C-alpha cells in the first residue's frame, strides 16, 4: 500500500487491516 | 518555558483578530457593558467568552484554519492568549475593583468535523467537532475548586494553592496532586477562607442522537459533554444542542497498572439551543431595524390583521375567521398577576370541531410550524403523564409542561380519556400542574395555550341535531375553549369549484430553484435559538399576503414588545356585548359564562396587540366580540 | 511541545547550506573553481584533507557584497557554532563530488578500495530497488523517491574518504 499510495499521489498511512472472508463449512 | 511556536501563532492570531475588526468591536461592547454596570451597582456580567466564525478564519489563514479544526490543543490556547492580550490591550479603563483569561467559541461551516454521537469515532479524537444531538441527561452544576485560600492565625497570613485537572487544558500536563493544604509550610494550623477561594462551575451534559435522524428500531448512540463555568445551565434534558467542542481522550484505558478502553468526551467550547418543531425550545429570531421599520409600516395598514389573516394559511381555503383567531391566540391576550396572588389567563384556547377533511389537521400542523414555541400531542397518544408531569424522585415535564409560554396542537381531542380531560381542566384556566405525588408537591406552570381539533359524534355534523348533542364533551371542559368553531363540509357547487380550483393551484406548485419533474427535497429545519416581506407565490387570485417568516417577525415583535392597556371606550363595548350574549336566547354553539367576558377582553387585548397598540381602543373589543359572535353562532355582522 | 520549548534563533541552515554549496563551486579567485579542483584531487586520491579557508569565504561573501548580492555571514556563522558547519560543508563536498578520472588499481588504499565497493553496492541496490518496482507495474519522480524509501544505502559517512579542517581567517586578512 505504500509502493502504490506513493506510486500514484504523482497522477502517512497507518498498517492496514486485513479483512479475511471465506464461504467454507460453518461450524 | 516560552515557545517559539506558540508565539508564532499568538502573533498570527492577533493579526487575524486585527484584520477582522468585528472582534475588537465585540470585546469592546463586552467590556464596555461590564464597566458600565460595575460602576452603576459600584443586571449581569457578560462572559469573557467571543464568538469565533471559522469561514473568516478560512479567508484568512487557512492553515491556521485547519491547525484549529485538526490540531486544537495546539492552535486554541494560543489564539486564546491572543484574544487575552487584545483585551488586555484595549482596557485602557479597567473594570472597578495575561489577566481575566479570555475563552474563544467557534461557528461557521466544519465540514467533516460537522458529526452526530453516533458517527463521532476514534479517528475524531483530539479534533474539534460540531456535534448535533438531544439532551438526554444534565448534571448538577456543581463548583470545582481552582484555588484555595486558607488563612494562618499565628503569622495572620493568608496562603494560597492552585489546583488542576485534565479537563481545564486541551494539552496534557504532568499531573501534580498537590494536597489540599491543612497546615502551613512551618506547622501553623490553617483556616479555610470560604468566600476567597475560588470556584468554577461544572456541568456534565449527555447528548444522544436526535429520534428525528437517529435510525429507527437500534440503540441510540451518546457522548459527554463537559461545561465550564459559563456554558453551565444553558440547555436542558430534552433541548436540542449542536455543541462543539475538542473530542478528548481522558486516563489512560487501563495502560496503566493500577479500564477496557480510553474514556472519551467532549470539552465544550460552544452550546447552540436548537429549534426543532414539537420541542420545549423556542424560536428566537433577529430582527433587523429594516425588519422592525417595515413590521411599523404594515402595522400602519388599516387591513393588517385581515393580511395577517389571509397569509397565514393560504394553502388552505376559506376558515378566515379560524385563521383570525390563530392569530389572535399567535398574539395572545396579557396575562394579570394581582398583587394578592391571583392570576387571570391571558392565552386564548381554540377547538375545531368539524367533518372530516375541512382541514383541522392542517390547520394544527401550519400552527406547529409557525409558532414560536409549539408542542404537538394527539389524543390519547399522550396522556396526563404525557401531558402533564410525571414523577420517574425527579419529575419529568410532559407535554403542557414544555410548552409553557407556549402552544399546544392536540389533534384528535375527542379520543382523550377523562384521566387525561381533568389535568386538562387544571391546566386550561389555571395555567398550573400540581402534581402532589410521592411525596412531591410541585406546582409546575403549564401557560400555554391549547389549540385542538375534534370530531363529531357520529363522523358528520347534523345540521338538524343540537351542537350540544352533536361535540359529546363535558360542558365544563368547552368554557375552557375560548373559541369554539363548528366547521361543516357543505356541499356547494361554487364553493366546491373554488376549493378545488385551489387545491390543483396548491398541487401545481415549483420552488425558485428547482426542475419541472424534480423531486423537491426536505431537510429537518434545525433551526438556531438566537428577504422581501410579501410572497411571490399567491394561491388565491385580493389582499396582498406576507412571508410566513415576515409573519412570525411580526408576531415576536407585538408579542414581546407590546402590551397593550384595556379602555374605557373598550370596556363599554366589551361589557355591552357580554350582557347581551350572556341574556339574549340565541341557541349558542358554546355557553355564556364569566369566562366568556375574559376571552372578549383577552380577544380584545389580542387584537390591540396585532395593530401594535399599546392600549385597547373601541374598534379592537368590537372586533374581538364580532369573532366572538361569529364563533358563538356564525354571524357576519 | 510544552516540554521541550522552540525557540526562535537567526540562523537559517538551509541558505547557509545553499551559499556554502555556491561558495565551494564558484569560488575561484586562489584556472577554475579552487574547491573543485581540491575535490578533482581528492576524488583521484592524491588528497585525504580538505581545509577549509575562512579568508576564502570572506572575500567570498565581500565580492557578493560588491556586486549587489546580500550573502548571509557564513564565515561569523562557523565561527560562533563551528561543529555544525563540518556536518554541513561535508554534505555540500558529497553532492559536488567530482567523478575519479583513475580507475582503482592494486595500489591503492584498502579503504579507497572499500569506499569504492560499498558506493557500486548502494547504487547497484538503488537500480535493484527500481526494477523490481518496475516489474511490478504499480513518473520517474516518484519512482525514484520510492526507492529512496526502500532503500537501505550506505550513508554518506560511510563513503567518505577525506577530512574537513577549517583554517582560521587571518588578521592581516580580517
Ligand atoms: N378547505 C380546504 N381548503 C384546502 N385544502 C383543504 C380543505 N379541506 C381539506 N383540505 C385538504 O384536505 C386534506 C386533508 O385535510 P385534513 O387536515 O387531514 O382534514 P381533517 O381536519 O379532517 O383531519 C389536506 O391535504 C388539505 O389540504
Ligand atoms: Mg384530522
Amino acid at each position: 500500500a505504500k509502493r502504490i499510495s506513493i506510486l500514484s499521489r504523482a497522477q502517512s498511512l497507518p498498517t492496514f487491516q486485513l479483512i479475511l472472508n471465506s464461504n467454507a463449512n460453518q461450524i | 518555558a516560552p515557545d517559539a511556536v506558540f508565539g508564532d501563532r499568538v502573533r498570527r492570531f492577533q493579526e487575524f483578530l486585527d484584520t477582522f475588526t468585528s472582534y475588537r468591536d465585540s470585546v469592546r461592547s463586552i467590556q464596555v457593558y461590564n464597566s458600565n454596570n460595575a460602576a452603576n451597582y459600584n443586571l449581569n456580567i457578560l462572559p469573557h467568552r467571543i464568538i469565533i466564525s471559522l469561514d473568516d478564519l478560512r479567508e484568512f489563514d487557512r492553515s491556521f484554519w485547519s491547525g484549529i479544526l485538526v490540531e486544537p490543543a495546539y492552535f486554541i490556547p494560543p489564539a486564546e492568549k491572543a484574544l487575552t492580550d487584545l483585551a488586555d490591550s484595549m482596557d485602557d479603563v479597567p473594570h472597578p475593583n495575561s489577566r481575566h483569561p479570555w475563552k474563544l467559541s467557534f461557528k461557521g461551516s466544519f465540514g467533516a468535523h460537522a458529526l452526530s454521537p453516533r458517527t463521532l469515532t476514534a479517528q475524531h479524537l483530539n479534533k474539534l467537532v460540531s456535534v448535533e444531538g438531544i439532551v438526554t441527561k444534565t448534571s448538577l452544576v456543581r463548583p470545582k475548586l481552582i484555588r484555595s485560600v486558607h488563612y494562618a492565625a499565628k503569622t495572620g497570613r493568608f496562603h494560597y494553592r492552585d489546583y488542576t485537572d485534565a479537563t481545564t487544558t486541551l494539552t496534557t500536563r504532568i499531573p501534580t496532586p498537590a494536597i489540599y493544604p491543612t497546615e502551613d509550610t512551618e506547622g501553623n494550623k490553617l483556616t479555610t477562607e470560604y468566600g476567597y477561594s475560588t470556584f468554577i462551575d461544572h456541568q456534565r451534559i449527555t447528548v444522544q442522537e436526535m429520534p428525528e435522524m437517529a435510525p429507527a428500531g437500534q440503540l441510540p448512540r451518546s457522548i459527554d459533554v463537559i461545561l465550564d463555568d459559563d456554558l453551565v445551565d444553558k440547555t436542558k434534558p430534552g433541548d436540542r444542542v449542536n455543541v462543539v467542542g475538542v473530542f478528548k481522550s481522558l486516563g489512560a484505558g487501563g495502560m496503566n497498572q493500577s479500564l477496557i478502553g480510553f474514556k472519551t468526551l467532549i470539552l465544550g467550547n460552544t452550546v447552540y439551543p436548537l429549534h426543532a418543531r414539537s420541542t420545549g425550545v423556542a424560536a428566537r429570531q433577529m430582527l433587523t431595524d429594516f425588519d422592525i421599520r417595515n413590521i411599523n409600516k404594515l402595522s400602519k395598514k388599516k387591513d393588517i390583521f385581515d393580511i395577517l389573516s389571509q397569509s397565514l394559511a393560504p394553502s388552505i381555503y376559506g376558515h378566515d375567521h379560524i385563521k383570525k383567531a390563530i392569530l389572535l391566540m399567535l398574539m395572545g391576550g396579557v396575562e394579570k398577576n394581582l398583587e394578592n396572588g391571583s392570576h387571570l389567563r391571558g392565552d386564548i384556547n381554540i377547538l375545531m370541531v368539524g367533518d372530516p377533511s375541512t382541514a383541522k389537521s392542517q390547520l394544527l400542523r401550519f400552527v406547529l410550524n409557525t409558532a414560536s414555541l409549539a408542542i404537538a400531542t394527539t389524543g390519547r397518544g399522550s396522556s396526563g403523564v404525557g401531558l402533564t408531569a410525571a414523577v420517574t424522585r425527579r419529575l419529568e415535564a410532559g407535554a403542557m409542561v414544555l410548552a409553557d409560554r407556549g402552544v399546544v396542537c392536540i389533534d384528535e381531542f375527542d379520543k382523550m380519556t377523562d384521566v387525561d380531560r381533568v389535568a386538562i381542566h387544571e391546566v386550561m384556566e389555571q395555567q398550573t400542574v400540581t402534581i402532589a405525588k410521592a411525596g412531591i408537591h410541585t406546582t409546575l406552570n403549564a401557560r400555554c395555550s391549547v389549540i385542538a381539533a375534534a370530531n363529531p359524534v357520529f363522523g358528520q355534523y347534523d345540521v338538524n341535531r343540537d351542537p350540544h348533542q352533536n361535540i359529546a364533551l363535558p360542558d365544563s371542559l368547552l368554557s375552557r375553549f375560548d373559541l369554539l368553531f363548528v366547521v361543516t363540509d357543505d356541499i356547494n357547487e361554487i364553493r366546491d369549484r373554488s376549493i378545488s380550483e385551489h387545491v390543483l393551484r396548491t398541487h401545481r406548485y415549483l420552488p425558485p430553484g428547482y426542475l419541472e419533474g424534480e423531486p423537491v427535497r426536505e431537510r429537518l429545519n434545525l433551526s438556531l435559538a438566537v428577504d422581501h416581506v410579501f410572497e411571490k407565490f399567491n394561491p388565491l387570485l385580493i389582499p396582498k399576503l406576507v412571508t410566513i417568516p415576515f409573519l412570525r417577525k411580526y408576531v415576536q415583535y407585538a408579542k414581546e414588545r407590546v402590551i397593550p392597556q384595556l379602555t374605557q371606550e373598550a370596556i363599554n363595548v366589551i361589557v355591552k356585548n357580554y350582557t347581551d350574549l350572556r341574556n339574549d336566547d340565541n341557541t349558542k354553539k358554546s355557553p355564556i359564562t364569566a369566562r366568556t367576558l375574559e376571552t372578549l377582553i383577552r380577544l380584545a387585548t389580542a387584537h390591540a396587540k396585532v395593530r401594535l397598540s399599546k392600549t385597547v381602543n373601541k374598534v379592537d373589543a368590537k372586533v374581538a366580540a364580532n369573532l366572538l359572535r361569529f364563533a358563538l353562532l356564525g354571524e357576519d355582522i | 511541545s510544552a516540554a521541550l520549548p522552540s525557540i526562535q534563533l537567526p540562523v537559517d541552515y538551509n541558505n547557509l547550506f545553499n551559499e556554502i554549496t555556491d561558495f565551494l563551486v564558484t569560488f575561484k579567485q586562489d584556472k577554475g573553481p579552487k574547491y573543485m579542483a581540491m575535490l578533482q584531487k581528492v576524488a583521484n586520491r592524491e588528497l585525504n584533507s580538505v581545509i577549509i579557508d575562512l579568508d576564502d569565504i570572506l572575500q567570498y561573501q565581500n565580492e557578493k557584497f560588491l556586486q549587489g548580492t546580500q550573502a548571509d555571514d557564513l564565515v561569523s556563522a562557523i565561527q560562533q557554532n563551528a561543529n555544525h558547519f563540518t556536518e554541513l560543508f561535508c554534505r555540500a563536498i558529497d553532492n559536488n563530488m567530482p567523478l575519479p578520472t583513475k580507475e582503482i588499481d592494486y595500489k591503492d588504499d584498502v579503504l579507497d578500495v572499500i569506499l569504492n565497493q560499498r558506493r557500486l553496492r548502494n547504487e547497484r541496490m538503488l537500480s535493484d530497488r527500481t526494477n523490481e518496482i518496475r516489474s511490478e507495474n504499480l513518473m520517474n519522480d516518484a519512482l525514484r523517491e520510492v526507492v529512496e524509501d526502500e532503500t537501505e544505502l550506505f550513508p554518506p559517512n560511510l563513503t567518505r574518504r577525506y577530512f574537513l579542517y577549517f583554517k582560521p581567517l587571518s588578521q592581516n586578512c580580517a
